[PDB]
Order: structure tokens, then sequence, then C-alpha cells
RNA sequence: CGAGCUGGAGAUACGCUUUGACUCGGGGAUGUCCGAAUGGGGAAACCCACCUCGUAAGAGGUAUCCGCAAGGAUGGGAACUCAGGGAACUGAAACAUCUCAGUACCUGAAGGAGAAGAAAGAGAAUUCGAUUCCGUUAGUAGCGGCGAGCGAACCCGGAU
RNA sequence: GAAACGAUGACUGAAUCCGCGCGGACCACCGCGCAAGGCUAAAUACUCCCAGUGACCGAUAGCGCAUAGUACCGUGAGGG
RNA sequence: CCCCCGUGACAGGGGGCGGAGGACCGAACCGGUGCCUGCUGAAACAGUCUCGGAUGAGUUGUGUUUAGGAGUGAAAAGCU
RNA sequence: AACGAUAAAAGAAGUGAGAAUCUUCUUCGCCGUAAGGACAAGGGUUCCUGGGGAAGGGUCGUCCGCCCAGGGAAAGUCGGGACCUAAGGUGAGGCCGAACGGCGCAGCCGAUGGACAGCAGGUCAAGAUUCCUGCACCGAUCAUGUGGAGUGAUGGAGGGACGCAUUACGCUAUCCAAUGCCAAGCUAUGGCUAUGCUGGUUGGUACGCUCAAGGGCGAUCGGGUCAGAAAAUCUACCGGUCACAUGCCUCAGACGUAUCGGGAGCUUCCUCGGAAGCGAAGUUGGAAACGCGACGGUGCCAAGAAAAGCUUCUAAACGUUGAAACAUGAUUGCCCGUACCGCAAACCGACACAGGUGUCCGAGUGUCAAUGCACUAAGGCGCGCGAGAGAACCCUCGUUAAGGAACUUUGCAAUCUCACCCCGUAACUUCGGAAGAAGGGGUCCCCACGCUUCGCGUGGGGCGCAGUGAAUAGGCCCAGGCGACUGUUUACCAAAAUCACAGCACUCUGCCAACACGAACAGUGGACGUAUAGGGUGUGACGCCUGCCCGGUGCCGGAAGGUCAAGUGGAGCGGUGCAAGCUGCGAAAUGAAGCCCCGGUGAACGGCUAAGGUAGCGAAAUUCCUUGUCGGGUAAGUUCCGACCUGCACGAAAGGCGUAACGAUCUGGGCGCUGUCUCAACGAGGGACUCGGUGAAAUU
């Protein structure tokens, strides 16, 4: 038990609900996690402890730098308690280390992986995620990120050693309504059993379906929703 | 709504003639014995107090 | 002004008045607290401060936006004026262009009025000579699912 | 529309008085004007307020009120 | 968790002990199943009886947020 | 018609013009986890006193919550402000926008949370942690004395700081018992003569070597600067040195002593009922919190506000000759709230309305327990018409010969069953369940003995028709449909087979994500998340499974070609001028996404021409003919179960088939019981009828 901030609920934006359903479940304080690293570069830490930190579902790490900034890390598949860690290029690719991309070598399977150098880890965050390097191009890395489409992140980008903790949400079968409500609001509410006015799918006499949409106009199963936008140069094979 | 209503005002006449019964009867009083004060039969004259002897106050 | 007055109040008491009450004109001096509201806060009319002078009582100051400053501005107006924005019912015996109509409404700015105004003009006389307003031209010319229907201007006569 | 002229959001972007704009595509000729700077009384519109008048009303009329925006209704705008 | 018995592809089974649950019965409390009553009501939706939930996806105060083709909705076109 | 719950009333005495209705006495009855008491909201003088008696009061009033007049409301410590922050609101500067305006960091506003000093009594007609009395406490300013030096931000750190369940020990509030104590008297009906009866039986503070559960704590010297912006003697980290039990520190509460208080009652006066004075006893034993000791123990996952006050640090600063802190005086003590009603006749419901309204306290006896049920203390109340009668009929009830569902759409309704203890208990199953299955027996009183008590066990005896002797109080079972389950819904005719659900799938989204709100290159929600995540669609636990068709439509993918817009391009055609020229119109070619076209795709829309049903089910919530046909059950079976197949018109995530358990679901059967019924009777209460009082309505 340990200190942080306090995350208010909130499922509706500066008037009405714009993410739908969303709203039951416990208090949770937010815990502030280094996802940079940068600024405790070459100070060496202990794994004080690995902590049930609600708001993540991968594992956090209490983590206390020799000079008595103590920081909480996302807790990675094998690291254990005692056992000591380094950020920067001036730092071994062992378990629990952060160094960028270009002292990683290829084949070696990372996590919290950046963007853009600075700003924090925005790739494989949750438990069981891992990015794996494929291969240095120029100044930039070649890698497979979870969903198994192939990036180009600038080799200058942090990254940790293994993959993320909280082995497998799997034995985690819920098992009644309400431990959803637990965490989230009635979800998926059938827009078949709705009224033509409310939804698309919503009226006939009894059970139905025709034309396949979502809440509003769209079409769900295969329909290209991305844009025709820059970051496409930085990428590589996108389908799954 | 009101389930059965009168069709019709009943007449002033109709009105009145089932009033034909309603007269009140004047009371048959007495003239007391022992205060003169009229009293009605049977009951304790309301003047003097008396039935024979003088049984209430007053 | 010239004997009354003491508000409607018609009610008793106290009184005031020709050393001119009362009422009528016209200027002053007071003018709590809220309100643009303006020290800060606020569920108007209440709560809480700081500065300066001051014998305590008490008096003055503490909003933002223009500009050296002087000095100006915020808010309020029934309708009328111009501007930004701008419907539908309705009519077309249905309706979509069209109509209703740049009407209703909202919003901004302002005044006792405003707007507009001193020809890169009107129009065919090598006439006129800033603008507005009224008459008239004239239901003309024209517009128009060339349908419903809409509808000028010059000339000339006047207000100025 | 044969649709000129004004105006202007986007893109362009001239001449300087043997110059420039207009005269209902456009060209010639004839004719009327000086843009891209500003100010301006008067006649005109209205009626919160005041006065005067009326083939206007006179208490179910006339303003909603012979005075009340009250009583009363409504959470409120509002209605009365 | 601590002890007792078993082995032939079997697991377990016994005692203690602990104190789990959209677990059970049931009041407060939330609710509205069936009948009657009530239908110019005691009441513009109720009453007596009966009945559902009753540590949960629970109930409830204050404060605050979202509204008009708009909100909200464990979804009746419900509620506003 | 009604006069607003069937919780009653009776009499006497008084008052008055007038009395069922106002007052007083004595009874009666009703509530008593309330129908008693204390708040909050809300109301606004309704509070108390004296007077009134037109209207209001469902009747009458002499009375009132009504009408008039007067009065009453007292705070340094209680609640709020002069303190703090949450959601939210606002917001100089800053980001957007036809206007109006929309956002938004710090800051500020905002309690429903944090913080913080007073306890016991007394008493107006009407106030009390507010006034009075007794004794405290808090801050500030100053005077005195001790101290003899530091004080220590707007900044740092520590602290405030927070869950759900269960539970060990001590306690108190509080409650019971008695031949404990104290007080008052008396009783008699047959007795008792007190070992009977009734009542009371200790609060505040101070001091105390007295008993005391439980709770809380490491101390110090160092090292790195790379951590807290900087500094720190503070805090974090690493290290060295004594950290078992103990050891410190605090004492809920009890006990003793003293003192102020209260205390059953007793007493004197009385203008009829108050005022004043006095004042006994303080035991032993039991029970006991949701309160206190306390931030205790354990267990669990869904992982449990912030900020100030507070404590510790240094920066700046004034300073060491007059410090901070302690101690004893004195002085000081702002604003608003405070009456009264407050589960209701004072609030919301037009009404003195059978409804609604957040928190707290809520006694005794009996009953495993309890805030249940019955009676009852304290306390409050009899519900603002009354009186007769004892018809029809209507409502709420009690009993019922013989029969027992024959009632009927349907056992609708109403019975039966009913608590606790012992015995006992089926198919089926997901191994938990089904289960309170089903069924049987016990239950009171006394005495003896045994024991863990309020008690319970064995034995013997007693009484009644009957012993959870009254009240609270499951009827049960067989089979089927649907839905797995708890849950949700049509405020006011539908609670369900609807919605949701755990689980499954298709699919989209690489992060300024897809998506969504929006004037908007604003801002925000998704998300302080990051593909084991988030959006959308569908199916709907679990088990076995989920087939064939890609022609049309949609989606993804191809591009060799056809089509295809602005623009580039200006060949050519024409107007006018004497002309240079200035102008109207203007092909070919080239020019993007889209469409034609090719392939894929089914837990894509769909089908059973692109193919004609794989299992499984089938007269079905699907079957027209139809009461299909045979079987079951019945005396008799349009329904129901079972087969069969001729499926008008089943069929595999618009899921197919099954499934233990669950259900105010729907269907058919059985046992039990019964006024549903043959077939109704008697009895009760409230109305209906009668008199007095007040007196509506739709309709016409
Ligand atoms: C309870 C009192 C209220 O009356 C009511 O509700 C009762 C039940 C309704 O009766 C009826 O529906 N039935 C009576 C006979 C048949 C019918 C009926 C038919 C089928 C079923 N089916 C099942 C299987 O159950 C049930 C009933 C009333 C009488 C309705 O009148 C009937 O309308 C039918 C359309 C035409 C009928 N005639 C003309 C043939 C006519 O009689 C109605 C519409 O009111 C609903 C009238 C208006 C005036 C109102 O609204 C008043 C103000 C009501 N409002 C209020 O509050 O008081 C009320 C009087
Ligand atoms: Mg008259
Ligand atoms: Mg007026
Ligand atoms: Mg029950
Ligand atoms: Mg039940
Ligand atoms: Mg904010
Ligand atoms: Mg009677
Ligand atoms: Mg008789
Ligand atoms: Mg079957
Ligand atoms: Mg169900
Ligand atoms: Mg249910
Ligand atoms: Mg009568």
């Amino acid at each position: 038990l340990t200190e942080a901030l306090p995350k208010t609920g909130g499922r509706n934006n500066r008037g009405r609900i714009t993410s739908r359903f969303i709203g039951g479940g416990h208090k949770r304080l937010y815990r502030i996690i280094d996802f940079k690293r940068r600024d405790k570069s070459g100070v060496n830490a202990k794994v004080a402890a690995i902590e049930y930190d609600p708001n993540r579902s991968a594992r956090i790490a209490l983590l206390h730098y020799a000079d008595g900034e103590k920081r909480y890390i996302l807790a990675p598949e094998g690291l254990t308690v005692g056992a000591t860690v380094n950020a920067g290029p001036e730092a071994e690719p062992k378990l629990g280390n952060a160094l960028p991309l270009r002292f990683v070598p290829v084949g070696a399977v990372v996590h919290a992986l950046e963007l853009v150098p600075g700003k924090g880890a925005q790739l494989a965050r949750s438990a069981g995620t891992s990015v794996q390097v494929q291969g240095k191009e120029s100044d930039y890395v070649i890698v497979r990120l979870p969903s198994g489409e192939l990036r180009r992140v600038h080799s200058e980008c942090y990254a940790t050693i293994g993959a993320v903790g909280n082995a497998e949400h799997k034995n985690i079968v819920l098992g009644k309504a309400g431990r959803s409500r637990w965490l989230g609001r009635k979800p998926h509410q059938r827009g078949s059993a709705m009224n033509p006015v409310d939804h698309p799918h919503g009226g006939g006499e009894g059970r139905t379906g025709a034309g396949r949409v979502p809440v509003t106009p769209w079409g769900k199963p295969t329909k290209g929703l991305k844009t025709r936008r820059k970051r496409k140069t930085s990428d590589r094979f996108i389908v799954t | 709504a009101k389930h059965p209503v009168p069709k019709k005002k009943t007449s002033k006449s109709k009105r009145d003639m089932r009033r034909s019964h309603h007269a009140l009867t004047a009371p048959n009083l007495t003239e007391c014995p022992q205060c003169h004060g009229k009293k009605l039969s049977h009951h304790i004259c309301p003047n003097c107090g008396y039935y024979d002897g003088r049984q209430v106050l007053a």
C-alpha cells in the first residue's frame, strides 16, 4: 500500500455520454508510473516490491534508485524483489533495463516502447504483450508490435527488456454479471433489441437483422476506418 | 362517469308533490299540574321538575 | 402666495403659522443597502478584508477596457433607425424552383431621431446637377415551374 | 437568361490625362462621369411622457385594472 | 491451514478448523405477484390480505452534471 | 350520497345565553421499534398569556393549528462564517468562434467530507452545552517571574490518509434479581401480618503508592549527492552499532477519599392549586452494545478522496543588552442560526386528505434468537357528527350435516400445512445440489437423580378434548414448454418466454487510435488507457455440435482495359473596326477518387436461378387440413404426455439439440384440504333503514 493521486470517475465529456456504457466500479486511486525513465540514466535501482495496481492489467514494480527517489515501473514477466536495474545507453540488455533500440539486439523481446524520444512508453503496456526487435535500418529500427504489424521506430526511442507481467488474463473468467460491474456498466445493449428511432437495427416484429451497421450510420465487419496520413511512411505491412 | 343520472329536470309541480308528506307534527303539549308551564306526556315537567313529586333540580 | 396648515386617512393627541407657515416655481445640501455594480466573496439587498487620513466615532480609496494624462467607455430605454444572422405555417387548390419574406424572431450598435449624402451618377435631351421624403409615372417596362404570382426607374409636380 | 453594372469568400492582380469608368453580351462611333479618403444641418419615422380635441367607450363597454400586474395559478419562463 | 486412511491409469475420502456466497429464512428498507375493495375514491394509481428482493448488478441523503429531433434508457418509443 | 379507517366509551362535577362535543375528576379502551421521544429538511409565529366567537372546523362549540392584542427566542466552547478542500462551478493571462458566446492552467467559489475549546445541575406561562449556580477549557493582547539565547516561510519532508467481511479480550451506556439497604403506611374479601405489598437504590469534578484488559512505540553515529528547485540539523536510500520475551509510553474503565449535584419522599402556606424549605439509602450477584479501549486480530479483491490545521526542516529576515517556551495574574470574547411543528391537522400532496418524507434513541415479561409476535412501562392517543334499530342487498369476518373440485376458462378464492428438537428422506445431477424432499414422532405441570448454563437428559407421577394450549407460523408431489442462473422492464391495464447477464464469435483500431460530443486547426470523452487494450455488431451458462450455395447485394483485394470532373490545351468557328486590335463560342489529347469488369468472402445481408437440408428435432410458443393416427391417463380426455412423419410453412451463433439447479413464468396430472360447488344456513361487525345536526353530484 503506497503513495499516488486520485483518479475520479467520469464517462461523458464537457457535456453528454460520448463513450457508450462505462459507469460502475470500485474507487481506485491513480499510481504515477515511470514511462520515460530518461532522467534516471546511470543510476541503479533495487526492486523494492511488485504491487496490485488497478487502472492497468499489468503488474507494477516499486523501484528505488540509490539517490533516494522511489518510482513505480511496469513490472515485467520474470522480475523479482532485490534484482537491481539501471537505465541509459550505458546499460545491459537484462530484465527491466531501459535502453534505446540501437543498443537493443535483434530478436530480443521488449515492452514499454516509445514512439518519439522523450514522451514515454506507448507500445506493449498490457500484461503479456511484447515487441520483438526485427532488425536495424537507418536511424530507425523495424519491430513486431503485439498486433503483428511491423513499424519503423527510430532507434533513439527507449524500451524495457522482457515481456510485460501479469502472466495471463485467462484463469480470470469473470463468472457473474457484476464482476463486469466491479469495473464497467452494463455493456453491449443490442441495437436489435432497440426501436427504429433509437438505432438502425431496431424494430420489426420479433428477433431479426438487415444490412449490418453501428449505433450511428457506418458498417462494422470489415471497413477500413484508418485515415490517409503521414505515419503510413514509418509503417510496413498492416493486416492483423 | 356518474352511471344512473336524471333524464329531465323535475317540474316545480312534481318536486312539490313529493313534498306532501314532509310537514312536521306539532307536539301534543299538556298543561302542567303544579307550575302549569307546558310538558310532554310521560316526561318530567321542564319548569318545576315534577312527576307527581319533584324529581329534578330547579 | 396671502391664512391657513398639521400626506391619501376620513382618527385622537401635540403643535406650527402675517418676525409670512401650507402650497406652487427654481436651485442647493443630505441620500443606508442591492443593482453596470466597480475591493474580494456571494444563493441581490448580505458576508469578509486591506490602505490612507483620523480624537474613538467616523470620512475617503481599492473592477476591467482606451489612452502621457486630461477625459472617455461598460448598464438602462415603449416604439422608430441601421447592421450581423435569419424561419415555418401559408399560397402555388398536391410539391421541390418560386411564394409567405429578408416578414417573425435572436443578436450588435446608436440617437432624439436615424439612415443616406456632394456623381467613376441618372439617361438619350450633347437635358439634369448630393441625399431623404410625398404625389405621379404605373400594375407601365420588366420578372416568373412565363404558373401562383412579383413588380421598377427616368420625365414631370411638391416638402426641404 | 443574350445578363451588363454593383458587391466579395478563394485565386490572380492594370493603366496615370494622345490616361481611366460607365452607357444591359460584345465591337466601332457618338455621349455622360474623375473610384480605390473623411465630415455634414433640413424635410422623414416613432410615441414612455405632456397638452388639446372626438356623429370614441361609459362598468360583461373602455386599457388587463374607475387601478392590479394585485389576489390567485405555475418549479419556472409565464399566465391572470 | 493442521492432522487420519488409500494406491491397482484413477481421483479422493475422514476428522478438526476456518468463516466464503449477485447462498438460504426473515424484519426494518426497497418492490408490486394474485384476489377482493375503492371506481363523483381516504387517494388524479391507493387499501387490507397475499407475494419478490433482503451483503448486493443493494438501498438512501445532501451537492452537482446532461433537455427538445435533444437528453437519458439492464430497451417499453420508457422517462424527461 | 356523504360527514375521511370498526382504536370505544361511560358517568359525575364545573362553566356558560346556549354544552354529546370546552374544563376537571374517576373508570374504560387503543399504540408502545410507536400511534413514545430527539433532530434535519421544509414551514413561518402556527410557540406562551389574556381575550374573541363572523367566517374557517365535514356536526356543535363556551374550544382550536382560526380572529385580535401583548410577550417569548439570550452561545468564545453547539451548527455555519471570519479555516480546508471533492464533484461541480468559475477563471487575469492563454486557446476557439457570424454576433450573443464556447473552452481553459494556476488561483478562487463550492460540504454532503477534514479541522477545532464545556461538562453537571437549576429554572419563565413560553429559551437553554445559549440565562443563573458550581467548577473547568481554548486562542489572542498585555503586566510579573523563571529562561538565559534564537525564532524557524509563500518553499521541502513527515502527518492528516480513509476498503469490504469476519472476529479475540476488557469495559461502559443500559437491563434484571434478591429475606442487601433506605423510606412510607396499610392492610380486612378465606388467608398473610412480613421472609407481605409499594417506591427509590448515585451523576460532574478533584486528588489518590489501589485493581486493570487492551492499545502505541525502535534509538544513535555515519556515507553518496546522483533524490526532495536551492538549502536543511528534516526526509528518502545503503551501511555500522544494542533491537527474542521483555522493555518503555498511554490508562477504556473499575475502586478509595473528598466535594458539588441530584435523589424516594417528607414539610409549611395557599387567592384551588402551585410556590418555597428539608432530604433517606447508595449493597451483593447476573446480563450487556452497533458505543468506548483502539489506527486491535485475521481474511479477501473489485484494491478503498483532497486540502488545510498539525509535527519537523532549512531560504530570506530581524537577533544575540531585552529569545522561544513555561508558570501566575489581568484583559478580551465578532456575524448568522437557536420559539413552535417536524412519519405530520403546522413539510409535499387544492382539503384538519388512510399516500409520501433523510437520520437518531426506542424500556419490561414471555417466546432458540430478534428492532418478529402477544400483553404491557414511560409516554401518547380514542382518529371533530351523534343517537336508535337489528329488513332486502353490499362489504370485512366466524362456524358449518352429508358429500369433497362434482365449481370453473382455470381449485380463481378460501381452507389445509405452519415454530423449534429427534428420526427419516427418492429420481436425477454440473457432484454443490435437488432437501424443509417425501414421511414419522416429540412438545404442558410436578417430583427425584444426573449434568455445560437461560437450561437440558433419564426416570416416576399428574390434569384437560386439546400442551409452538392464545399471537407470529411452508401444503406437498409427478410430468412437460420457455428462459441456464441472481438481476431488469412498460411511474398509472403487460414482470414475461422481454432486456441484461457470465461465456462465444465476426470485425475495426499502432495512438493527436478507431469512435463520439462540438460554432471550432478550440476543447473533451475513449484513456492519465496502448492490441492479453479500446470501439461496434451478433449470439447468450454448460455439454455435444454448427452443414450446403459467393449468382444478386454489401465488404476486402486486383487493375490490362472501357467510362469519368474542374483544370491544363487551344486547333477550328463567328461578331465588330479602314486597321492594329478588342471580342462571342470553342474540338482532339491529357486529367482523380467513384462505377462497369476480375477474384475472394457466411458466427457478411441472405438462400435451401449460385445451390436445393449435414447432424439433430418434428402435428412443435412453428401443423392449414385437424379433435391427424395409435398408445398412456379418465367412467368419459378438442387439452396434456409418448410414439409415428404427410415438416401447408423446423434446422444449426435471425444458433440446432440437450441439460442438473433456479422461476410471484406458462401447461397437464396426482395426494391433501376445503362453502368453489350440490345448496345453502346460522351467527357477527360496518353500511344500507329511522330521528336530530350539516348537506354535495353528474344530468336536465
Ligand atoms: C373507471 C371510470 C372510467 O371508466 C372506465 O375506465 C370504464 C372501464 C370504461 O369502460 C369501458 O371501456 N368499457 C365499458 C363497456 C365496454 C368497455 C370495455 C370494453 C372492453 C373491455 N375489455 C376487457 C376484456 O377488459 C373492457 C371494457 C369507460 C366507461 C369508457 O367508456 C367506454 O368507451 C368505449 C370506448 C365505448 C363504450 N361504449 C360507448 C360502448 C364506453 O362505455 C371510457 C373510454 O373510459 C375509459 C369512457 C370515457 C368517458 C372516460 O374516460 C371516463 C371519463 C372514464 N375516465 C375515468 O377516470 O372515469 C371513467 C368513467
Ligand atoms: Mg350598471
Ligand atoms: Mg398596470
Ligand atoms: Mg416472506
Ligand atoms: Mg421465497
Ligand atoms: Mg476546472
Ligand atoms: Mg350509527
Ligand atoms: Mg319501532
Ligand atoms: Mg422433449
Ligand atoms: Mg429468466
Ligand atoms: Mg427472478
Ligand atoms: Mg338526517
